[PDB]
RNA sequence: UUGCCGUUGCUAUGGC
C-alpha cells in the first residue's frame, strides 16, 4: 500500500547495507539516482537499493518502475544517511546499484542478499 | 618477537617444584632452543637459571608455535 | 608384547565396478571436484554407505526408544555440523537422502575453490599441497579436509605464505636477484 | 531538448543543472496521482540560486 | 640501601596523608589502585549535575573536530608535577582542530572563566607536496582535513594528522612543527590518536585498516598492527599498553596486547527477534563508532544503533546494553516525504513508525579508573552515566543540555585536593559529523566549544 | 565569545 514497498527490516538492512560497503571497497557500487538509471538501461544491476527517507520520495519511484520491467529485484531501507555512509561517500545517498560481475569476490554474499530480497518481493 | 605463556600450573612441595605447560609463540622464527626458554622461564618466574628444566618441545605442523 | 594398535579400511571395492553408467559417474565426479583417482570416490561412498546403514538401522528402532533418540541425536548433530545435512531438515530420513556430492562440496579444495581463492579446483589443489591455504590460524595442506561451518568463514591465505603477505617465493627473489644484477 | 536549445561555456553549466532539475521534476508529476506545485516552486528556486551564483 | 630511599619517599608521602586528614588507611590503597588495573574513583553519587554551570564558547573555524586536553599530575612514584615548565606550573591547555587546517590552543586553567585563546597555526594550498610520492610527503604543514589532535603527557609536544596521510608533531609552547612523519599509505589517512597515559608512546588509527605505533621522544616509528577488516576509526589507551580500538563496520571492538602481539576478539551480536521475544523499537547495530577505556579490564563502546555497551576482558559478548540511548531521530516531516497535496497521502508515506531511526554515539568519554562516563550526540544534550559498584551495569546520572550540535570529542579535566574536586567538561561542538558532512544540517547548531564545570559535594 | 552579518547588555545568543 505504502509508495516505498517493499521495505526492508532493522535486521535485514544490515545485511544489504553489509553487502553495499564490500561493493564499494570493490569498485562494484553504483551511487546515486542517476547511476542506477544508467545500470538498469545497460541491464549491467544485479539489484537496487533506495532509502525510504528520500525527501520527497517521488524523486526515486521512477527505478521501481525500470526495476521489475527488466526483472531486477529492489528494496528499500529506511535510512538515507545510513545508506550514504556505508557507500563511502561523504553524503547521503538516496539509491545505490550493485553491479554485476559473476567473477567478483564478493559474489556469494551479494546472491544470498539477492534471494532475500527476492523472498520479500 | 617471541612470547611464553604457561599453562596447567601445578604446585609439587613433594617434589619441590612447579609443573607446567609451556606454550612458545614465535612468529617469524624456526623455534626457541632451550637455552632462551630455560633464562625466560628464570626471569619470569625468579629463579636460578640451572633450576629450571625444559623439554618436551614440539612444533606444531605449519609452525608458529 | 604391547598391545595392538587398531587399524581399519577407509574404502571398499563396489559390488559391479563395470557398469558403464557407474563409470561415467565416477567420471563426472573426478571432473567436477578434480579427484586424483576413483579410490577416493569409493572411500566417500563408503562413509556415506556406513552412515546411511546406520541410520536405517535406527529408524528400524521403535519411536521413542532411547537408544533410537541418542544415537539418531548424535548423527544428526554431526551430520549438521559438518555441513552435508541443512538445519532444517533434522530428521533421520533425510539423512538417507543425502548424496556423495554433499560430502564432495565440504572438501576444502571444492570450498577453496567456491570461496574465489582459486580460479580451478586443479588449482585449488595445487594450492592446498603448497601450504599456501589456512584454517583459522593453522595450516591445511590435505584437499580431503573437511570445512565446518564456523570453520568455513575462516579460511584464508596462510600468514606464512607469498600470497599472504610473506616475503617472496623462491622464484620471485632469485628472478628479482638476477634482474638487479 | 538540444536540437530546439529547450534548456537554453558558464551558459552550458546552467543548461545541465537545469536539465538534472526538470528530471526529477518530471518524475514527482508522473508518479504522483495528484502532483502538487509545492516541490517545483523550491526546485525553481534553487535554480535561481544557483543562477546567480554565476 | 634503595629501601631506605623508599622509605623516606613513603615516610614523606605519609606526611601528606595526615595532613590530608581509616581515612589514612584508605587513601593509600587509592594512590597504588592505578597499579591495580581497577576502577578505583567511586564518586558518580557525591556528583552534582544539576548544578553544573554550563556555556558555550563560539568559535570562528568551522566544523571543530577534534580537541585534546593536558592536565599536569603529581606522580606518585617521583612526587613531582607532570609540567614541562616552572612557568606552566599547573596550568592546564586544550588543543583544537577544525576542518579549517587550523590548530588553536586555549588556556582552561580558570574554571570559571571561559577557555582563553593563546596560539593558532593553520594549513593551506602552501602545503601541498609537489612530488606525489608517498615517502616525500614531508611538508611542515598541512593541506588536508585534520581530524585529531592529542598532547603528549609530559607537556612537551602536541601531534595531529588527518586525510594528508602525515603526523605532524609540533612545539606545545609556541606550535612550531618539529617534525614530519609519513604514513607512507596512499589511504593511511589518520583517524584516531591516544598518547599512552604518563609515556611517549602513541598509537595512530588510519584508513588503511592498520593501527601504528610511533615514540615521539625518539620521532620514530616503531610497529604496525594488523587484524581489523575494516578503517580503524577510534582508538583509546590507559597507562598499559593494553590499547583498544573499534574497527567500524567491521562491528568488532579489539584489544590489543602489543608485548604479547596478541588481540583479543570482541563482538556483540544482537539480533531483534530474540529482544522482542524477550520482552514479549529496536534498531540493529551496524558499526561500532566511539571507544573508551573505563578501565584496564573493562571499557565501554557506542555504536551507530544508538547503543551503548559495557564490556569485560573475560567474556566476549557485552555483559550490559543501553539501548537507544540518545533517542530517536526526530520522524521526517509529512510536508517534504511527499509532493501530494492530500496530507493524509503524505502521513502514509511516513509509514507508521518504520522510517524511525536512532541516534549515533558521537562521542563517547571515560574518566580512567572511574565509575562515570559521558556520551555524546546531537540531540542537543551530554548524557552522564554511573556504572555500578560490580561493574556488571550502568545507569544514568544525569543530563547536560547546553550543548547543541554534533560532540565530535569529549574531555574531562579535574582540579583541586582530592577530597573535593571540581570536575570540568570540555566537548568540542560543530555543525557537522567529524569523518563526513552527512547529518542533515541541525538545527541551531554552532561551531563552538562547550564548557561544563561540575562541582561535587556529598 | 565570533570568519562574516544581526540582536541583546555595558554581557548573552539568532542566521550563512
Ligand atoms: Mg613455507
Amino acid at each position: 500500500n505504502p509508495k516505498a514497498f517493499p521495505l526492508a527490516d532493522a535486521a535485514l538492512t544490515q545485511q544489504i547495507l553489509d553487502v553495499v560497503q564490500q561493493a564499494a571497497n570493490l569498485r562494484q557500487l553504483k551511487k546515486g539516482a542517476n547511476e542506477a538509471t544508467k545500470t538498469l538501461n545497460r541491464g549491467i544491476s544485479e539489484f537496487i537499493i533506495m532509502a525510504a527517507d528520500c525527501e520527497p520520495i517521488e524523486i526515486l519511484l521512477h527505478l521501481p518502475l525500470l526495476c521489475e520491467d527488466k526483472n531486477v529485484p529492489y528494496v528499500f531501507v529506511p535510512s538515507r544517511v545510513a545508506l550514504g555512509r556505508a557507500c563511502g561517500v561523504s553524503r547521503p545517498v538516496i539509491a545505490a546499484s550493485i553491479t554485476t560481475n559473476d567473477a567478483s569476490a564478493i559474489k556469494t554474499q551479494i546472491y544470498a542478499v539477492k534471494d532475500k530480497i527476492e523472498t520479500l518481493l | 618477537a617471541v612470547t611464553i605463556r604457561t599453562r596447567k600450573v601445578i604446585s609439587n612441595p613433594l617434589l619441590a617444584r612447579k609443573q607446567f605447560v609451556v606454550d612458545v609463540l614465535h612468529p617469524n622464527r624456526a623455534n626457541v632452543s632451550k637455552d632462551e626458554l630455560r633464562e625466560k622461564l628464570a626471569e619470569v618466574y625468579k629463579a636460578e637459571k640451572d633450576a629450571v628444566s625444559v623439554f618436551g618441545f614440539r612444533t606444531q605442523f605449519g609452525g608458529g608455535k | 608384547p604391547r598391545a595392538p594398535r587398531t587399524y581399519s579400511k577407509t574404502y571398499s571395492t563396489p559390488k559391479r565396478p563395470y557398469e558403464s553408467s557407474r563409470l561415467d559417474a565416477e567420471l563426472k565426479l573426478a571432473g567436477e571436484f578434480g579427484l586424483k583417482n576413483k579410490k577416493e570416490i569409493y572411500r566417500i561412498s563408503f562413509q556415506l554407505s556406513k552412515i546411511r546403514r546406520a541410520a536405517r538401522d535406527l529408524l528400524t528402532r521403535d519411536e521413542k526408544d532411547p537408544k533410537r533418540l541418542f544415537e539418531g541425536n548424535a548423527l544428526i548433530r554431526r551430520l549438521v555440523r559438518v555441513g552435508v545435512l541443512s538445519e532444517d531438515k533434522k530428521k533421520l530420513d533425510y539423512v538417507l537422502a543425502l548424496k556423495v556430492e554433499d560430502f564432495l562440496e565440504r572438501r576444502l579444495q571444492t570450498q577453496v575453490y567456491k570461496l574465489g581463492l582459486a580460479k580451478s579446483v586443479h588449482h585449488a589443489r595445487v594450492l592446498i599441497t603448497q601450504r599456501h591455504i589456512a584454517v583459522g590460524k593453522q595450516i591445511v595442506n590435505i584437499p580431503s579436509f573437511m570445512v565446518r561451518l564456523d570453520s568455513e568463514k575462516h579460511i584464508d591465505f596462510a600468514p606464512t605464505s607469498p600470497f599472504g603477505g610473506a616475503r617472496p617465493g623462491r622464484v620471485a627473489r632469485r628472478n628479482a636477484a638476477r634482474k638487479a644484477e | 531538448g538540444a536540437e530546439k536549445a529547450l534548456f537554453r561555456k558558464n551558459k552550458g553549466r546552467i543548461s545541465r543543472y537545469l536539465a538534472n532539475k526538470c528530471s526529477m521534476a518530471s518524475r514527482i508529476d508522473n508518479y504522483s496521482e495528484e502532483p502538487s506545485n509545492v516541490f517545483g516552486s523550491v526546485l525553481k528556486k534553487q535554480v535561481e540560486q544557483r543562477l546567480e551564483f554565476y | 640501601n634503595p629501601a631506605d630511599k623508599r622509605r623516606r619517599l613513603a615516610k614523606q608521602y605519609l606526611e601528606n596523608l595526615k595532613s590530608e586528614a581509616d581515612i589514612i588507611a584508605s587513601r593509600l590503597k587509592e594512590d597504588v589502585a592505578e597499579q591495580q588495573g581497577r576502577v578505583f574513583r567511586y564518586f558518580g553519587d557525591k556528583l552534582l549535575i544539576s548544578e553544573a554551570k554550563q556555556s558555550f564558547t563560539r568559535v570562528g573555524e568551522n566544523n571543530l573536530t577534534c580537541i585534546s586536553c593536558f592536565q599536569p599530575v603529581l606522580n606518585k612514584y617521583t612526587f613531582e608535577e607532570s609540567s614541562n615548565g616552572d612557568k606552566n606550573k599547573g596550568r592546564l591547555f586544550a588543543y583544537t582542530v577544525s576542518k579549517d587546517l587550523q590548530l588553536t590552543k586555549y588556556d582552561i586553567t580558570d574554571f570559571s572563566k571561559r577557555p582563553k585563546k593563546l596560539k593558532y597555526a593553520k594549513g593551506g594550498a602552501k602545503y601541498i607536496p609537489t612530488s606525489k610520492h608517498e615517502y616525500e610527503n614531508t611538508t611542515e604543514g598541512h593541506y588536508d582535513e585534520i581530524l585529531t589532535v592529542a598532547a603528549s603527557p609530559d607537556g612537551k609536544y602536541v601531534v595531529t594528522g588527518g586525510r594528508d596521510r602525515k603526523l605532524i608533531v609540533w612545539s606545545t609552547e609556541s606550535l612550531s612543527p618539529v617534525k614530519v612523519i609519513p604514513t607512507k599509505d596512499r589511504r593511511g589517512e589518520v583517524l584516531s590518536l591516544a598518547f599512552r597515559k604518563n609515556s611517549d608512546q602513541l598509537y595512530a588509527s588510519c584508513a588503511d585498516f592498520k593501527i601504528r605505533t610511533y615514540s615521539i621522544n625518539q620521532f620514530s616509528q616503531l610497529e604496525i598492527l594488523y587484524g581489523h577488516h575494516d578503517i580503524v576509526e577510534d582508538i583509546s589507551a590507559l597507562a598499559m599498553e593494553r590499547c583498544v580500538t573499534v574497527g567500524a563496520r567491521d562491528r568488532t571492538a579489539m584489544l590489543w596486547k602489543i608485548p604479547d602481539e596478541t588481540r583479543l576478539t570482541f563482538r556483540g551480536g544482537d539480533e531483534p527477534q530474540k529482544l522482542l521475544r524477550r520482552w514479549m523499537l529496536f534498531f540493529c547495530e551496524g558499526s561500532i563508532d566511539v571507544v573508551s577505556m573505563v578501565d584496564d579490564f573493562h571499557f565501554i563502546t557506542g555504536s551507530d544503533n544508538g547503543n551503548i555497551c559495557l564490556w569485560s576482558l573475560a567474556k566476549k559478548k557485552p555483559i550490559f546494553t543501553e539501548r537507544i540511548a540518545h533517542g530517536i531521530l526526530p520522524e521526517p516531516s509529512f510536508n517534504d516525504i511527499s509532493g501530494e497535496t492530500d496530507e493524509e497521502l503524505r502521513k502514509r508515506q511516513l509509514q507508521g513508525k518504520k522510517l524511525l531511526q536512532p541516534f549515533w554515539i558521537t562521542s563517547l568519554y571515560a574518566i580512567p579508573y572511574s565509575n562515570v562516563f559521558i556520551s555524546g550526540s546531537w540531540s542537543g544534550s551530554l548524557k552522564v552515566w554511573k556504572i555500578s559498584d560490580n561493574l556488571r551495569s550502568f545507569e544514568l546520572l544525569g543530563e547536560l543540555s547546553g550543548a547543541k550540535g554534533v560532540v565530535t570529542k569529549i574531555q574531562v579535566v579535574e582540579s583541586g585536593k582530592h577530597g573535593k574536586e571540581k570536575f570540568r567538561i570540555l566537548a568540542s561542538i560543530a555543525k557537522e559529523h567529524r569523518l563526513g558532512r552527512w547529518i542533515a544540517n541541525v538545527s541551531g547548531a554552532r561551531n563552538g566549544i562547550y564548557s561544563a564545570v561540575i562541582d561535587q559535594t556529598g
